[PDB]
């Protein structure tokens, strides 16, 4: 060890460049003996107050400066004038009250900047100026309460930014004008009320868009001019509609997040045009009484849609739908069903609590890889015969309260899971035979479970 | 299959009678077992009902032969007769035992 | 000795000397000869019985029981039954009579039950019942009727049990059944009744079952008005679409009331008062039930299960009108706040899932000492005050999934055997093993949390 | 309890950090056992909320040390990084490689 600072830990980066780790030595301040050639300095949980009696700078070869954990107030603005070769710096969970209003710039070389976990509140402009390489840059869980769009103006090159955890209460339009670069933004967890319309449309590289936990009051709309965008969250906000042709703007989506927002409507075409999109979830939307359109979005593997007012569906509904695998539609207004053949590849259906009064013959036919039917509390008053001819894979069946007086036993042999209660005129007897591999029954009279070896003196109906 | 018996199972007997009989189970202990008859025993009581005609056991305190549930036809002797139920007492509406035990 | 007990057939001593003769499933052509007087029950069923008779026996004074179904029989001569003094029942069923015999049957005196369902019977001439004193039980079922015989039953008030059901009656007339004091029991099921009369059962006093089940009535029986004394009361799988106010004032000391799979939309508020004698209730559906029902002199509910409406909020002393209740499941309506609930003791299960409530105070479950199931799922419950479970010794099934949690009250609530808290995206922070012992099921929002507890007797937990 | 750590279990360990560190989870033999950081070590990456601050492993393909997931800070050598994802290839929007390998 020669040059490594007494106490420190010392390591050899490239062959001859040094790497110094003097975290968790509780200094006072940092050592005045340093080796220049030290191209990596991690100082951290070191309650360093001020820097310094002798700072170091002409450590033209440090790349990485860590200077978290410590109790900084401020920083002096010719504090890091020596580092040519500075690629990374770690100033977070300091007591910084602002960003450092000259110190940081023409560091020509910084590529990544963390200023998250301080008490920042006020960020001065051009204090980024002259970070030609900043691509990373961290402002979280600071006290921040506007954009300080002046200032993001000179970072054309950052390519991801957290702005997260923060007091921000509302987004001015083009707040990020300059950032034609940038590809990842977090804005969660913050008092975002309200948003321009024209406020995302500086960044055209942007691919995910965090605007989870917050309190928004309107669906944001500015989210149009952002063609590139794949991830997009907005959920645990205070939304109360999605407007038709919402995501218009934003094909190559990929996945969606606006759950915990107290939805009522939906756009029918709101969710149009997404190719790359693979699940929908649609839960209490009282105020939808259609069917939403999915042109050209026929990649949807998982539709759930519940808690609205859906009367029926578009007889060739399935047409749109390919590669669906399940469908769970429970809580509507149901009465006549399609022919759902079209929409193979379907493994689960949940039609529950619809006011289903009939069964058709083609309204299940080639359902080959179906496996799991709920047609519970529906008013299902006949089911034809040979409904459930052609569903080899079928496995689980639920019927449960819904007025049937008979069975078709047809097809079906064989299935796992049997449920039957509440259908009071459904009486006669079923065998065990016509029936092996019941692992659960429900039946609506104890003589029927009885039938099938249970009963005692479990199912059961009572 | 059985006596008048259109569908049974090896194990659990008569599953479905033909058009006008009752169906009675059986407890053979443990399995169910399935009758066919014109009629019910003594304890049932014939239920008719459109998909299938059964034979429904008596529960009723002491009752011999009844109607339907809730309702006694004949009651158990040391026992009194009053609107389909079986009684001690009889009440107080105003009933009373003739030279029969049928509470009036 | 023979005893001269039909040669085929099977006798044995009844009474004292009285005489018990089966000569059942014997296909016989017609009935026996000999067959000595004395014989106090006669069974002839089964029996490919054409016509009676060539040679009748009468002189049977002793004969207390007739059975003659499964015989294939057309029509009853008039003088049948004549010699027969002592005959309290008769059985006619599974034959092929049109109409119930003209005077065939009239002045049995002692008959008490006749039995003439499963024939193809669809005219009752009337007075074909006169002079029956003795009659208490009658059976009609699986026949042809289209109308009620008002006519010919108005003689029969000895009736206790009567069955029509399993006919085509579509509709019954005002007072169709007037003289019928003594009739306790009344079953009209399966038939296609569409109307009937708004004073339609004016007559039995005595009714205490009625059953009106798998018909197609289009609106409320109100006739049950003037049933005071009925006990039981059925009107299933109809297409009734209301209960009226008052429904039941008429009918205190009900005790079972079925009316499931009717598609009840509307519930009068005051329409279940003063039924003491009733146990459970359920309304499954009823949309425009806006308001929760009123209870007055009828707290002996133990189960209450309300769903599919859109109740608003409940009285702050609802509670004071269910004691005894031990089940309350009030599921998909629109509920934001909640009463106290501590009233209601005994309360065993709470089913309040798919409600918009918003906030969970300290008072609105406490001292719920029964309480074991307690179901909040997909409702918006941003905050619980901590101690609101402190106090529910009993509790060991929680669910409080697809709710808008961020922390959790774990205080009191220590080792339940159930808790769901998927779908609480806020809720981020860890559970300890210790602070939940028995925990055998277990949904965690997050799967690290899950892993807390041992997972990727035995226990479980999934994301 | 252990180093900046409020409440710890006897089976997993550190159950809440103090105010401003990550928890880092480790899981060894089906069991949890948490650790109280000041930022979380490479392959993970800081998340901040106000709940819980925690450690994410970033399972993105060939990266080293990343911002969130879904986007890579620093890509492994002999893979280039362009827009937070790693590649051999990388494009044709207008990239291409200098003496380092971030097209
Ligand atoms: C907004 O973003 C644009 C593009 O991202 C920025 O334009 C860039 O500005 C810098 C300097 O401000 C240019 O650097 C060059 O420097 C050399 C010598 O130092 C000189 O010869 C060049 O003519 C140029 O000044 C860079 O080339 C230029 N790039 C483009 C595409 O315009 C702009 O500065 C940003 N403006 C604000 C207010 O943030
Ligand atoms: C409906 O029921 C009442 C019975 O409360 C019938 O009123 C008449 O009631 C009397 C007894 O209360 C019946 O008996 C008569 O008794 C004397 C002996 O005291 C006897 O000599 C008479 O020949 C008769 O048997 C009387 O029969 C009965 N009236 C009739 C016409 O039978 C009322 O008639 C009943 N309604 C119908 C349509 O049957
Ligand atoms: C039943 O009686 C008819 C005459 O009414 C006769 O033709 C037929 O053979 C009889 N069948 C049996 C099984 O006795």
């Amino acid at each position: 060890l020669r040059g490594c600072p007494t106490h420190c830990h010392c390591e050899p980066d490239g062959r001859m460049l040094l790497r110094v780790d003097c975290s968790d030595l509780g200094l006072s301040e940092l050592p005045s003996n340093l080796s220049v050639f030290t191209s990596y300095l991690d100082l951290s949980m070191n309650n360093i107050s001020q820097l310094l009696p002798n700072p170091l700078p002409s450590l033209r070869f440090l790349e990485e400066l860590r200077l978290a954990g410590n109790a900084l107030t401020y920083i002096p603005k010719g504090a890091f004038t020596g580092l040519y070769s500075l690629k990374v710096l770690m100033l977070q969970n300091n007591q910084l009250r602002h960003v450092p209003t000259e110190a940081l710039q023409n560091l020509r070389s910084l590529q990544s900047l963390r200023l998250d976990a301080n008490h920042i509140s006020y960020v001065p402009p051009s204090c980024f100026s002259g970070l030609h390489s900043l691509r990373h840059l961290w402002l979280d869980d600071n006290a921040l309460t506007e954009i300080p769009v002046q200032a993001f103006r000179s970072l054309s090159a950052l390519q991801a930014m957290t702005l997260a955890l923060n007091k921000i209460h509302h987004i001015p339009d083009y707040a990020f004008g300059n950032l034609s670069s940038l590809v990842v933004l977090h804005l969660h967890n913050n008092r975002i009320h309200s948003l321009g319309k024209k406020c995302f449309d500086g960044l055209h590289s942007l691919e995910t868009l965090d605007l989870n936990y917050n309190n928004l009051d309107e669906f944001p709309t500015a989210i149009r001019t952002l063609s590139n965008l794949k991830e997009l969250g907005f959920h645990s906000n205070n939304i109360r509609s999605i407007p038709e042709k919402a995501f218009v703007g934003n094909p190559s989506l990929i996945t969606i997040h606006f759950y915990d927002n107290p939805i009522q409507f939906v756009g029918r075409s709101a969710f149009q045009h997404l190719p790359e999109l693979r699940t929908l979830t649609l839960n209490g939307a009282s105020q939808i009484t259609e069917f939403p359109d999915l042109t050209g979005t026929a990649n949807l593997e998982s539709l759930t849609l519940t808690g609205a007012q859906i009367s029926s569906l578009p007889q060739t509904v399935c047409n749109q739908l390919p590669n669906l695998q399940v469908l769970d539609l429970s809580y509507n207004l149901l009465e006549d069903l399609p022919s759902f053949s079209v929409c193979q590849k379907l493994q689960k259906i949940d039609l529950r609590h619809n006011e289903i009064y009939e069964i058709k013959v083609d309204t299940f036919q080639q359902l080959l890889s179906l496996r799991s039917l709920n047609l519970a509390w529906n008013k299902i008053a006949i089911i034809h015969p040979n409904a459930f001819s052609t569903l080899p894979s079928l496995i689980k069946l639920d019927l449960s309260s819904n007025l049937l007086s008979s069975f078709p036993i047809t097809g079906l042999h064989g299935l796992t899971h049997l449920k039957l209660t509440g259908n009071h005129a459904l009486q006669s007897l079923i065998s065990s035979e016509n029936f092996p591999e019941l692992k659960v029954i429900e039946m609506p009279y104890a003589y029927q479970c009885c039938a099938f070896g249970v009963c005692e003196n479990q199912c059961s109906p009572a | 299959c059985a006596k008048g018996c259109e569908l049974c199972s090896e194990v659990n007997g008569c599953l479905k009678c033909s058009p006008k009989l009752f169906i009675l189970l059986e407890r053979n202990d443990i399995r169910q077992v399935g009758v066919c008859l014109p009629s019910c025993p003594p304890g049932y009581f014939d239920a008719r009902n459109p998909d299938m005609n059964k034979c429904i056991k008596c529960k009723i305190e002491h009752c011999e032969a009844c109607f339907s549930h809730n309702f006694c036809t004949k009651c158990k002797e040391g026992l009194y007769l009053h609107k389909g139920r079986c009684y001690p007492a009889c009440p107080e509406g105003s009933s009373a035992a003739n030279g029969t035990m049928e509470c009036s």
